[PDB]
């Protein structure tokens, strides 16, 4: 027993005594030594007083002192020591008491840890209120008012960030963030909200976003905007920027995104805001790019193949897929912008179809070159090559908006056309070109084609998913309509045709993400005969949740998933396999949660169950080559059942899309070598090769841009259509349909780090490039890249790669080093 | 803290579930070699135990009356036994020749599928099956010998079709001699990175050998299975292990590993065509190595590292501090001066010990200050211990 315990073991007689006495003379020089003795201890972490544990049974001697009378001094210091006391049991609405009606001073003068367990139980007790007890939480307003403070004195801010989650008033928040701290909490928060649900979701998106625009932070409260698909918001914060270089950066971010404003001619610089938020110079940008990397050169299809080291319709069809995947967007081909026409005729039937098309490939965002040389076959006789190159040019024109629209002047004049091959690369076009643009013209001309006697089930089909790009994400009324109108027309024969799959699509597609507005759409839908009505159930729910991250939904599917049918009956479980990677790509944790379940998909589902497996893969790791996916899929490649080995082969392709991958293309020469003899899959495998080589290296499919954060609607959209139409690749694909393969197109986006001047002028400036490090949670400065090389800024980011600026010559105009990036001299360097 | 408890029992929640979805699924033995039960197909592999007969290697030995309908196959079943057998009906009798390798079942030895030919395990695994990570923008100062390297080991692979057109036959040796450090491996490294084709690393201390002939079989072997591809690379890092010049000493002085660089010789050129191999080798002691080896034919590009000069010392230094935290105003020139006859290995010790002084004094950003105490310490302190001035008298 030591001496000072044993002093402060009398503290529990003696000072109660001073309290036992009748006069209140001895009351106030032991109820304050008591608090003083309490922070006595209080001023180190791990030390406790012991012998006050034992006091706890004491309160009975001094029940009376804090209850029975006055609560000007008595009751004050006296209930403050049952608070500290209350700290070491459950504490169950005890600790916030005490200090609640007991001296109401500054919080943290009892200690850090005593008020994280006083906040943690003020939050627990804000549970357990209801709305009658309104007239409670008086004195709990105050004690959140003083502790956020406090807890961003010490860097605890996190901490704080809980508390105001828990009560939902995260409200206030924005009123007491400083400058050396508001990084880190909209940090914190925009990390929170990918796994807390609707109506918090908003909520603190909302909160993080008042946040930045309270600290002028314009580049990423525009970001947080976008997640939150608020156009009305994304105008105020546009037009409230008075600096014209950060509003030249957040068109940018607009322009990638896919999100274009319509600003007024009083705002200055209108000309050149419109310009980059309508990315008419990402050709030239692209361009200059591929000239500086010394990658203008053509390639060859024989280049990738490399048949030198190897120890048809469908081979000349998979040879111009090839040629156009690999030189996309740089303008120049060895194959097809030479002559072209002896290529272009040595495929047949629908491969002039694609072929012709393949060559708006090479002219991707080069609207004004691209139909300079589309207008050349544009005149041939021959049916497949002029609706080939009518396809070609939306083709062209998909990612970039022009003011002048050229794709609508080229295409109008053939979506009613008596044939069905005019028609159908008509209506694909102008869904490429206008992707993502809910433009009440193109729609209006587009919508009566669906109505058309004339206009079969692949031509329905292919207008349900164009007017489902041209309105993704938008929940058009019109095209709602007339698709269900087209869907309930449909006769239940008519409706087995996998065409009318993409009916519903475009359906899904209009409501892509946006939630719970499904329900009237799913109440239509349950008028629908069946099978056909659970296919179109699940894929609008899906595209409806697309991207969230909704355990529930996902638990939905797994049920629908679970009871497995002895293919007509089971359409729909390919759709929900898809539908569990649609809705775990959000975040990268439900992502990786998401591969072991298509593992067991894969392991115990039944071949239309497992068939769907690697589209999931696919596009839960599109663009994203890490080697546990690819694995997998090559385990798959050769197997039993044609189909599997079809999607497996494809979504390797898919997976290492534009990555350059040397492995993955060892791995597809070794295919091609094993599936030699088998045309479908040495035709898929070509496709794997040509995707894996996108763009030179230089592009990618990934729907996800700004770090990972922002969704792109038109690249999700294109990659649906060409998943979904791969649930059925023997007639779709691998038949008269592979045209739908350009659907790739509308998620075709450069991997870009270009730096440019306040005056849009490139800039080469030395980065670190690196993967992506977490930065939250620990305090200070974290590096947020390892394993980074440094390069000139003229480089391409893989997936999940960050930059960091070398130097601090130049500061960014917007956090994130993605893309176009404008750079401003800094002050501080050569002061 | 508030939340440690609920951290904990969630924790705890989880490492119960991944334990009994271990328990229905499989992930167990991993001793026995037996993979994750999601690829058993077992109705296949009973299928297969049943319907696929096993088969014993063996060689065919002599065909007799092999232009009648009766030929006659003596095989040589390994240490089991030798037999007379005929081919099974699902075999052409063209498929079968004197000498391969076939295998045959166990009832009546019939020969039942030709079989490859017979490979050391060790030369197999002497093929690079993962690419080194160094690219040629990582070798500085070598501008001629990177050309003249890729003109004979990459663009003849790359681009054939230039050379076929005028009959010209490109060089299929080429041997990379310098001091140490100076960066021979460094370009194989690289050559093996860009090239396409089989690439096989030989070291020449793997191919020293226990017994009596096993070096020339291992080489014999080499040469075997790199023909076997359409294009081949052989990378022999230094060959002077083997590839000493021949002597006689009275004793038997390396009369073996003689015979091992004789093989090596013969396969590169000799009676047979060698094939479309071409072979790349690097040491650090050309002076030693047979003449007969040093022949063109066998090593017709002779590209010497010698050290790099100012502008190639300075395109070391830039290569090295490229990523490095160094200050504005490092003069990577007057550095590049202050080591004249310098391998590129010192100046990327320069480049490191430079960052570590910084390190040591706390400092995120290396000065100028750094890389001359750097200087000074690899160039100068180290210099008792360097390879270059012994080995230039051998290059
Ligand atoms: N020309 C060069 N450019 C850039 N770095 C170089 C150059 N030469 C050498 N280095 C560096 O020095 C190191 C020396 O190792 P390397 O394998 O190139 O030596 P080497 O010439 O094969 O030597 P040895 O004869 O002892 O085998 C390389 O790994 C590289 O980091
Ligand atoms: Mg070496």
């Amino acid at each position: 027993l030591s001496e000072e315990d044993k002093q402060l073991q009398d503290e529990l007689e003696m000072l109660v005594e001073r309290l036992g006495e009748k006069d209140t003379s001895l009351y106030r020089p032991a109820l304050e030594e008591l608090r003083r003795q309490i922070r006595s201890s209080t001023t180190s972490m791990t030390s406790v007083p012991k012998p006050l544990k034992f006091l706890r049974p004491h309160y009975g001697k001094l029940k009376e002192i804090y209850e029975n009378m006055a609560p000007g001094e008595n009751k004050r210091f006296a209930a403050d020591i049952i608070s500290v006391l209350a700290m070491t049991m459950s504490g169950e609405r005890e600790c916030l008491k005490y200090r609640l009606v007991g001296s109401q001073e500054e919080l943290a003068s009892w200690g850090h840890e005593y008020v994280r367990h006083l906040a943690g139980e003020v939050a627990k007790e804000w549970q357990e209120l209801d709305d009658a007890e309104k007239v409670q939480r008086e004195p709990l307003l105050t004690l959140v008012k003083e502790i956020v403070p406090y807890n961003m004195a010490h860097n605890a801010e996190h901490e704080a960030c809980d508390l105001l989650m828990e009560i939902e008033q995260v409200d206030m928040l924005e009123k007491d963030i400083d400058e050396n701290a508001y990084a880190k909490v909209c940090l914190y928060l925009t990390s929170c909200v990918n796994y807390v649900p609707e109506p918090e979701n908003s909520a603190l998106l909302r909160c993080a976003l008042g946040v930045f625009r309270k600290f002028s932070r314009f580049p990423e409260a525009l970001r947080l905007a976008l997640m939150l698909n608020d156009m009305e918001l994304v105008e105020d914060i546009f037009t409230s920027c008075k600096d014209v270089v950060v509003q030249k950066q957040m068109a940018f971010m607009l322009g990638r995104h896919g999100v274009f404003l319509e600003l007024s001619e009083d705002v200055e610089e209108y000309e050149d805001l419109t310009e980059i938020m309508s990315n008419v110079q990402l050709n030239s940008n692209f361009l200059a790019l591929a000239r500086e990397l010394d990658i203008m050169e053509p390639k060859v299809p024989d280049d990738i193949y490399k048949t030198h080291l190897e120890n048809s319709a469908r081979m000349n069809l998979a040879s111009s897929f090839v040629n156009g995947f690999v030189n996309a967007a740089f303008g120049q081909d060895k194959l097809l912008t030479d002559d072209g026409n002896k290529w272009l005729y040595k495929n047949k039937d629908h491969g002039m179809l694609s072929a012709a098309a393949s060559l708006g490939m090479i002219l991707l965002w080069d609207v004004d070159g691209g139909l300079t040389q589309i207008d050349k076959y544009l005149y041939s006789s021959e049916d497949y090559i002029k609706s080939g190159a009518l396809l070609a040019c939306g083709i062209v024109n998909s990612g970039v908006r022009n003011e002048c629209d050229p794709a609508l002047a080229l295409l109008s004049d053939y979506v009613l056309h008596n044939s069905n091959t005019m028609r159908l690369g008509s209506i694909f076009g102008l869904g490429l070109a206008y992707a993502g643009s809910n433009r009440e013209d193109v729609l209006t001309l587009l919508l009566p084609v669906m109505g058309d006697s004339k206009s079969s089930m692949e031509v329905a089909g292919v207008t349900a998913l164009a007017c489902g790009m041209i309105a993704v994400g938008s929940c058009n009324g019109d095209v709602t309509s007339t698709i269900l109108q087209t869907i309930m027309e449909k006769s239940e024969t008519e409706l087995k045709d996998t065409y009318a799959r993409w009916l519903p699509l475009g359906l899904g597609l209009n409501h892509l993400g946006k939630g719970e507005a499904i329900e009237a759409i799913l109440a239509a839908l349950e008028v629908v005969s069946e099978p056909f009505r659970s296919f179109a159930n699940t894929l609008v729910d899906v595209c409806a949740y697309a991207g969230s991250g909704n355990v529930l939904k996902v638990q939905q599917l797994l049920h629908i998933c679970s009871e497995h049918f002895d293919a007509d009956m089971g359409a729909h479980q390919g759709v929900a396999v898809l539908g569990i990677a649609l809705i775990a790509m959000g975040e990268e944790i439900g992502a990786e949660m998401a591969l072991r379940t298509f593992g067991h998909l894969l392991r115990y589902g039944e071949p239309t169950l497992r068939r769907a497996v690697p589209l999931a893969l696919a596009l839960i790791s599109v663009s994203n080559p890490r080697l546990n996916i690819l694995d997998t899929l090559s385990k798959f490649s050769h197997d039993a059942d044609p189909e599997v080995s079809y999607n497996s082969i494809f979504a390797m392709g898919m997976v290492g899309s534009g990555t350059n991958n040397a492995r993955l293309a060892a791995m597809l020469r070794q295919l091609a070598q094993y599936h030699a003899k088998d045309p479908n899959n040495l035709f898929m495998v070509r496709l794997a090769q040509g995707l894996t080589h996108l763009g030179k290296g230089t592009l990618t499919l990934c729907p996800y841009h700004s770090d990972r954060q922002l969704m792109s609607q038109v690249a999700v959209a294109g990659l649906l259509t060409v998943l979904v139409s791969f649930l059925d690749v023997r007639n779709i694909i691998l038949g008269k349909s592979h045209y739908v393969l350009y659907g790739l197109v509308a998620a075709m986006q450069p991997r870009m780090l270009v730096t440019f001047d306040e005056e849009l002028r490139p800039l080469p400036v030395s980065v670190r490039v690196g993967q992506a490090v977490d930065v939250v949670g620990q305090a200070g400065k974290p590096k947020t890249i390892t394993g980074f090389q440094t390069h000139t800024t003229p480089v391409l980011l893989a997936h999940g790669e960050r930059a960091e600026l070398a130097t601090e010559e130049f500061l960014p105009v917007t956090p994130i080093l993605e893309g176009f990036v404008i750079l401003r001299k800094n002050p501080n360097y050569d002061l | 803290s508030t939340y440690s408890r609920q951290i904990k029992q969630v924790e705890d929640d989880i490492q119960q579930l991944l334990k009994k979805i271990n328990e229905l699924t499989g992930i167990k033995e991993s001793d026995t070699g037996l993979a994750p039960p999601a690829l058993w197909d077992l109705a296949a592999d009973k299928q297969t135990l049943q319907s696929e007969q096993p088969l014993q290697v063996a060689r065919c030995t002599k065909i007799i009356n092999a232009d009648s309908e009766d030929p006659k196959y003596i095989i040589n079943v390994k240490q089991f036994a030798k037999f007379v057998v005929d081919l099974s009906d699902q075999v052409a009798p063209t498929d079968i020749e004197e000498g391969m390798r076939v295998g045959v079942d166990r009832n009546k030895y019939q020969i039942h599928i030709p079989l490859p030919p017979k490979i050391d395990p060790t030369v197999t695994m002497m093929q690079v099956e993962e690419k080194p990570d160094v690219t040629y923008s990582d070798v500085g100062g070598c501008k001629e010998q990177i050309e003249k390297l890729r003109e004979v080991v990459e663009t003849p692979l790359l681009h054939p079709e230039r050379f076929v057109n005028l009959g010209i036959e490109p060089p299929k040796g080429v041997l990379l001699f310098g001091p140490p450090g100076t960066g021979k491996t460094l370009c194989a490294r690289a050559v093996a990175n860009r090239t396409d084709a089989c690439f096989i690393r030989v070291i020449g201390s793997e191919l020293v050998q226990k017994y009596v002939g096993e070096g020339a079989r291992m080489v014999r072997e080499l040469f075997e299975m790199a023909r076997t591809k359409k294009a081949c690379l052989i990378f022999f890092d230094e060959i002077d292990a083997i590839g000493g010049a021949r002597f006689d000493d009275g004793a038997g002085g390396d009369n073996e590993v003689q015979r091992t660089m004789l093989e090596l010789i013969n396969q590169l050129d000799g009676f047979d065509p060698r094939g479309n191999i071409k072979v790349l080798m690097a040491t650090n002691r050309p002076d030693t190595l047979d003449p007969a080896l040093m022949r063109p034919g066998r090593l017709d590009r002779k590209i010497e590292f010698s050290l790099p000069d100012l502008e190639g010392r300075t395109h070391i230094f830039k290569i090295h501090a490229r990523s490095m935290s160094v200050e504005r105003d490092i003069r990577f020139e007057l550095l590049a001066r202050l080591c004249p006859n310098s391998t590129g290995a010192e100046i990327r010790s320069v480049c490191t010990e430079a960052g570590m002084f910084a390190i040591r004094a706390r400092r995120k950003i290396a000065t100028e200050k750094d890389f001359l105490e750097a200087v000074n310490k690899v160039i100068k302190s180290y210099a008792k211990f360097s390879a270059t001035p012994r080995y230039m008298t051998y290059n």
